[PDB]
């Protein structure tokens, strides 16, 4: 083939590299729902770039002005209820998403070779959501929003020698006043554009290594061509994914939040039960579990390693779950460890949850700990069971 | 390997006068 | 001195090419040495039997 | 006679110690002579000095930018 | 010739070394610009810095 | 995008064995002849334009300004 | 109309000009013409003999070279030089007239532009 | 003035400083583009054409 | 060459793409240091990108704090003054090196086949500069930022069916007010993202053709890579404009500027002279010269219109103006009638400048509407000085 004359637009080279790595990529034939879950976080990240944007066309980052200026848009605003509701919820269901983007890669082993890189770029896109939906959260300047701020920045004097220049100049002046307002407002607005770039990186990564199915075998004798198939497949999550965040805009769109973030911010007084967003809960549980401060921000630094160290693992030759009974088992016993640490969070320091706290934390590091010597009974498996 | 360790070890000095050279911790540094 | 020349045809079929270094005189006790470090960069071959 | 090689081929088949290169813009040193190799690398030393100097410069001014403000200084008594 | 290759040989030999004193250069370069510029300053505008009116400190 | 072979013979020379900055200097009442000569019709068409101009309004400025001012 | 440098002195000193510039850089006014550009001086170019594209090469290459260096030929060479000496306008309007008819009479493009 | 400009005399200082460091950068920055390209601009070539 | 083991990790597939198009791209090796001005409109981007994230954390978008907002970054905070004047004279050093790279192109002819793709994505790089600039200009809240402002938004109305409607929209209100400043300052902020990718776009596609060189033939005979060859000329171009932009940061900070900018605007007073910065003077001189308003408009659109036309005309098989002395003279006629109109913007609208902006126009106007003329009678050049 001399491609003397053009036939196709999608083959030029003004649609080329969109025309392979879109339409024309190929994917393993027997995907599942949770690759659209990944596309689904794509498409929150943006619904809430865009909302943001909107809304910071109505926000006014100084103290005095930030809280009446988001009533403003609630009340004011023409159609503006609907572009605040859909910033906040959209913020809870990105993370939603995300969490079963993460929790599908662990059932599957989707961190295994050679998508280490893909793994590592995904802990990292973790990160910026994590401190993009924090320093968000201030914005609002309530109760919790003010008192939020102030704990979460204040427990990074746990490092040995810097740690309180370190607060200091990121408070910006002895506290989380106007100074530390305006700073989170330009960081807020700038990091969900270093947030797209790692999600194209991301995107890049799996595309140079194909992508997993749910069996975890070598998947190039039977593939098939994103579109339509897989577009088809995205769409329909897309419409149910619309549903559910419709139900929780309209008609339930304060139950994922709190009632102190009504309140204006007062330095003086002190809400009696101060705990991030839903989605920050388990890390605030682990935090709050193991004593100490100084080991509670190690034990931050020892979670994102372990996530971090996943991939690099010995063995582990058989990858998916379907094949792994007990890795199988112990990951269920995983997720629901998850779930019940970031119920802890919410729940007072006093007893029992203290103690039910230092045994969730230490069971999810024990989940780490104990991957790899699966991996090596399950290499030494085939020479044991063989039936002759 | 001990040419290594003193290569690594050259580096790591390298790497602290930078360090140093960036944060200007003079006042700092009692001992 | 320290120079290179290249005699560009694409006409043939495989590209050749020398590059060296100063080495040493007869006399010079370094010659030695310069006769092992030859040694261990050694030739190889398309056909020779060593392979990988 | 008949053929008039051509000039490539003519340097190809015969090569001559007397090599001529442009010498426009850059004049050649005498053919024994040692190369001052050292006098670049610590013109580029300079050259390097500067260019640490100011990235140190604009790192520290960004940094220390985003840091405490004289009106909160002198607020707090 | 002879002074260029000798710091050549005593301090282009290691790239660590070559950084450090890259570095070093760069701190004291800076430190003797400052101090060439600020003794210009001093000679050019000469009776006017804060510490030279006459009556500083009899506002009271 | 592909490179064309063109069969020279090419005579290089390492950079540390011949001098650096002196040409810039070298050989110059020539060069700023050429740069001189070769240019002018260019600078005459840049700068000639822009003189005439700023010469026409400063004429008609003052011209107006003695004529309304009584 | 059509004037050419012996019925108009302008035209003279334009056609001077044009010699005098070729000349310095040592390159016929046929070398100019850009393969990329029409596509046309392309499917001209493959149908030429191989030791004229190759001699319009090295002349490019030479050009460009002393146009890195910023110098130009010898005055030996530049007295040598014959611009204007051209190899590709009869080939390039031959392959403009095949084109031409094609298109009038149905036909496709034998050879298209991509986009871009 | 002052009133209208306090930064005046570190803003002067600072500039000169650096008005200096980078002429002396520029210098050095010009010796290495005249360095590394000096083996092609003193190149020979043999193209076997003439005219 | 099978890549059964690693050589070099520039090859390997972390840093292949990088590689290829940053350190062993080849371009041709007569360039000039007129295309280091194209490596270098990226660099005062990234500066301005810096800067204005560090001023923004420092800005109040409000219309009561503003002003008083910029001069707390001017005194209070530490550097402040040296990042309000890297961002301002930094608009002013992008503006001037991107006129570079502009006229650096219309000289070889850059926009000629095949890089129509190229050409035009500059142009609308230019569009979302020139945008960008305004809406960022309006944000310290001066006299001149509030009537230039007015006046230029005002200045939409021209369109026949909707006008009235579009300047409600646009304006938030009835006037330019709070709402358009915080608008205008939202709309700023995102707006450099999408220069970024634009520029990549840009980059991509000239990557995709190669760049042009001073002689403007085929030039892929002679060609070296970019690293190191290009890097050390492009270093020499970014240390003078960095003496450049360090003289007009510490010596001449305000010379560029227009001193009734530092007067907090009074929608109740007009400043005598409204005039918007030096680098939209032509356009405005434009508008002005033509009457009747809605005209005016239709010139500043038409003016687009040409610069988009300029890749698409008649043959011209020669395209550097090296060897076109009647396109080189009329170069630099039009270079002479720029300068001559940018002059005319900043003047008033009594005589005889109205009639000197209507000539200047009418002759930027002719260089489009004569180069085609020339194409088409310099194709027959080679059958007339023929020497047969
Ligand atoms: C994955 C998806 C998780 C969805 C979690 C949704 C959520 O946060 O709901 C809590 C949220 C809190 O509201 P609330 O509890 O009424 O008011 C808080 C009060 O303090 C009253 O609070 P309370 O004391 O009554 O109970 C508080 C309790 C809420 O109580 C209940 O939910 C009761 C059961 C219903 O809060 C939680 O359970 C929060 C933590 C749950 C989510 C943890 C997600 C962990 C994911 C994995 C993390 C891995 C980390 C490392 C990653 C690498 O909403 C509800 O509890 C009601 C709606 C529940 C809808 C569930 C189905 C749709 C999703
Ligand atoms: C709006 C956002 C559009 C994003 C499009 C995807 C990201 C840009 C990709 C640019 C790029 O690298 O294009 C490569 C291509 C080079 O041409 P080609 O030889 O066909 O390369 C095929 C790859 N081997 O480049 C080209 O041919 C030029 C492509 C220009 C960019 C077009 C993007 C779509 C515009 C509508
Ligand atoms: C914090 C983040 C801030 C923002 C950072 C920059 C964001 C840039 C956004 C656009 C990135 C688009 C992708 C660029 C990299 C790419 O396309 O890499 C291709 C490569 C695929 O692998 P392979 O098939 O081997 O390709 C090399 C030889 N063909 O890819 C790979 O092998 C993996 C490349 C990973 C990234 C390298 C850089
Ligand atoms: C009080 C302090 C101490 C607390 C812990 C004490 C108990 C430790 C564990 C004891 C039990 C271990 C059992 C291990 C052997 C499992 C045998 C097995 O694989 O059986 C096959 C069965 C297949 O299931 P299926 O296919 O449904 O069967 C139909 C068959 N035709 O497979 C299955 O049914 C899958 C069962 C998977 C179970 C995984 C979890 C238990 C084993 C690991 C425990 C690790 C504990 C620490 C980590 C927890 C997670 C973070
Ligand atoms: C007082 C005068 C000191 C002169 C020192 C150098 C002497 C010398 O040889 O200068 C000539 C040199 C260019 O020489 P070249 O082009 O190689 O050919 C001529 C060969 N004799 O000229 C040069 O190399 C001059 C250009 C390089 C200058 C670099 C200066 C860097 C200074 C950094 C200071 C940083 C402080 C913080
Ligand atoms: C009306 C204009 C008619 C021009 C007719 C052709 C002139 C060709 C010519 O040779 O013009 C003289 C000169 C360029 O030629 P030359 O003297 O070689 O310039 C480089 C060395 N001085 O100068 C020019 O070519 C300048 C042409 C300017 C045209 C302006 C048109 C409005
Ligand atoms: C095709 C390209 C894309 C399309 C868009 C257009 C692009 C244009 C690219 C070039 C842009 C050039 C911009 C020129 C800005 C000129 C600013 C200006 O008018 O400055 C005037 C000023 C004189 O001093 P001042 O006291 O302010 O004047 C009296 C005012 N009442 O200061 C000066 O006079 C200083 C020098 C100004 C520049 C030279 C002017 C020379 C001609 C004037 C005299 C005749
Ligand atoms: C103002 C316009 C004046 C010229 C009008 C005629 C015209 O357009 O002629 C086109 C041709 C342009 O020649 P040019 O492209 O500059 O250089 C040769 C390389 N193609 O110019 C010519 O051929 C000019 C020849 C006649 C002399 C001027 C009448
Ligand atoms: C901004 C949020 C994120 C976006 C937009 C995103 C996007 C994507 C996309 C588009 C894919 C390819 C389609 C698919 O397989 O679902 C993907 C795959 C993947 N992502 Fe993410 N991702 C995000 C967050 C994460 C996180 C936090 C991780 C884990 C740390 C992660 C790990 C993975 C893995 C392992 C794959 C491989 C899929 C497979 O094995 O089939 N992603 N992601
Ligand atoms: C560049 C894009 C974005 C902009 C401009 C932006 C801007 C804003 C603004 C102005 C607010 C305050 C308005 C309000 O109180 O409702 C806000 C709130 C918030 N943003 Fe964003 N945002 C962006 C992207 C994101 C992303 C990606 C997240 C992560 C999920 C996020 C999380 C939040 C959260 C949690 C809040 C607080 C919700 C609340 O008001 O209660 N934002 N954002
Ligand atoms: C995301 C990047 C950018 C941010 C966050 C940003 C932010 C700001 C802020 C907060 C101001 C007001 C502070 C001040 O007036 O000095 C400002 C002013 C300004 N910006 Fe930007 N800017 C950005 C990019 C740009 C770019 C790319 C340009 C040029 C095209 C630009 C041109 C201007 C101009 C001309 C002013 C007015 C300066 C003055 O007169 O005081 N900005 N910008
Ligand atoms: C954000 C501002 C801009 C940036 C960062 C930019 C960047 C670049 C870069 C990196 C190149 C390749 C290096 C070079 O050839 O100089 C280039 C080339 C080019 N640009 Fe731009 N550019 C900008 C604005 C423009 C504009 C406004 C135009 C015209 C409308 C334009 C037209 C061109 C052309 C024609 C070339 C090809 C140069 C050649 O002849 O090889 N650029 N630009």
């Amino acid at each position: 083939t001399i491609r003397n004359q053009r036939f196709s637009l999608l083959k030029e080279p003004i649609s080329s590299t969109l025309n392979q790595h879109l339409i024309d990529y190929p994917t393993p034939s027997n995907l599942s729902y949770w690759w659209g879950f990944g596309s689904l976080a794509g498409i929150c990240l943006v619904i809430q770039i865009v909302t943001g944007v909107f809304l910071a066309m109505h926000y006014t980052p100084h103290v005095d002005l930030a809280f009446n200026s988001v009533e403003h848009v609630m009340r004011d605003v023409e159609g503006g209820w609907l572009l605040r509701y859909m910033h906040a919820n959209g913020a809870s269901m990105f993370f939603i998403v995300v969490y079963l983007h993460i929790f599908r890669g662990l059932y599957y082993a989707s961190y295994s070779s050679p998508r280490e890189f893909v793994w590592c770029l995904g802990v990292v896109i973790f990160l910026l959501m994590i401190v993009t939906a924090f320093t968000g959260y201030v914005l609002p300047w309530g109760q919790m929003s003010f008192w939020g701020a102030t704990v979460i920045t204040s427990l990074a004097s746990a490092i040995p020698v810097v740690g309180d220049t370190i607060v200091t100049w990121l408070w910006g002046g002895f506290s989380v006043d106007n100074a530390t307002l305006n700073r989170f407002f330009s960081l807020h607005y700038l990091l969900p554009f270093l947030l797209v770039g790692a999600s194209l990186l991301h995107l890049a990564a799996l595309h140079q290594y194909g992508s997993n199915n749910p069996l975890g075998v070598h998947s190039e004798m039977d593939q098939i061509s994103f579109y339509p198939y897989f577009y088809v497949k995205d769409l329909v999550g897309w419409v149910a994914f619309a549903i559910f965040f419709s139900i929780w805009i309209f008609y339930a769109p304060n139950v994922l939040g709190h009632p102190d973030n009504y309140i204006p911010a007062n330095p003086m007084s002190t809400p009696p039960h101060i705990v991030p967003e839903w989605y920050f809960l388990p890390i605030y549980a682990i935090l709050r579990s193991i004593p100490d401060k100084s080991g509670g921000v190690a034990a931050i630094a020892l979670v994102f390693i372990c996530l971090l160290a996943l991939p690099f693992f010995k063995s582990m030759y058989v990858r998916s779950s379907s094949f792994r009974p007990i890795y199988q088992g112990i990951f269920w016993l995983l997720l629901a460890d998850c779930l019940l640490l970031g119920w802890i969070g919410c729940q007072p320091v006093e007893a029992p949850f203290v103690t039910i706290g230092q045994i969730s934390s230490f069971v999810f590091f024990l989940f780490f700990a104990i991957t790899p010597i699966l991996g090596r009974v399950g290499r030494g498996i085939p020479n044991s069971y063989t039936t002759d | 390997q001990p040419a290594d360790v003193k290569a690594a070890a050259m580096w790591g000095v390298a790497a602290a006068t930078g360090g140093l050279y960036l944060v200007q911790v003079s006042i700092l540094v009692l001992p | 001195t320290g120079s290179e020349v290249r005699m560009l045809d694409d006409d043939i079929p495989l590209a050749q090419f020398a590059v060296a270094f100063e080495g040493a005189s007869w006399k010079d006790p370094d010659s030695i040495a310069l006769m092992v470090m030859q040694a261990m960069l050694g030739s190889w071959n398309k056909t020779a039997g060593g392979g990988k | 006679l008949i053929p008039e090689i051509p000039a490539t081929v003519a340097a190809v088949k015969n090569p001559s110690s007397k090599i001529i290169y442009d010498e426009h813009n850059h004049e050649r040193f005498p053919p024994g002579d040692p190369s001052k190799r050292a006098f670049a690398y610590f013109v580029l030393t300079g050259g390097r000095f500067v260019y640490a100097s100011l990235i140190r410069l604009l790192v520290l001014k960004f940094v220390l930018s985003m840091s405490a403000s004289k009106d909160v200084l002198a607020l707090a008594s | 010739g002879g002074i260029f290759e000798s710091l050549y040989k005593v301090v282009m030999r290691r790239n660590s070394v070559y950084v450090t004193f890259v570095i070093a250069g760069a701190f004291l370069g800076e430190r003797a610009v400052d101090y060439g510029i600020h003794k210009l300053w001093e000679a050019n505008n000469v009776g006017k810095r804060y510490e030279d009116i006459p009556v500083l400190g009899q506002k009271l | 995008k592909q490179i064309v072979p063109v069969k020279s013979v090419i005579y290089a020379l390492s950079p540390f064995q011949q001098k650096v900055m002196t040409g810039l200097w070298k050989d110059l009442p020539t060069k700023i002849h050429h740069k001189v000569s070769e240019n002018w019709i260019s600078a005459t068409l840049l700068l000639g334009p822009l003189v005439g101009t700023y010469a026409y309004v400063q004429n008609y400025l003052e011209k107006e300004k003695l004529h309304h001012r009584y | 109309s059509f004037l050419d440098p012996k019925k108009n002195w302008l035209a003279a000193q334009h056609m001077k000009s044009l010699v005098k510039r070729l000349s310095k850089y040592g390159l016929r006014y046929d070398d100019l013409y850009d393969p990329y550009y029409d596509l046309d001086v392309k499917e001209a170019l493959n149908r030429l003999p191989k030791e004229v594209v190759d001699a319009r090469h090295a002349r490019l290459k030479r050009a460009i070279d002393l146009s890195m260096k910023h110098e130009y030929l010898p005055e030996d060479l530049q007295a040598m030089q014959t611009p204007f000496r051209g190899y590709l306008q009869d080939m390039l309007a031959l392959v403009k007239r095949e084109r031409a008819e094609r298109e009038a009479l149905g036909g496709l493009p034998l050879y298209q532009r991509s986009i871009p | 003035s002052w009133a209208a400009e306090p930064e005046m005399e570190e803003r002067k200082l600072m500039g000169f400083k650096w008005i200096f460091v980078l002429s002396l950068a520029l210098l050095q920055a010009a010796y290495y583009r005249r360095l590394r390209w000096s083996v092609l601009k003193s190149r020979k070539l043999v193209l076997d054409v003439v005219n």
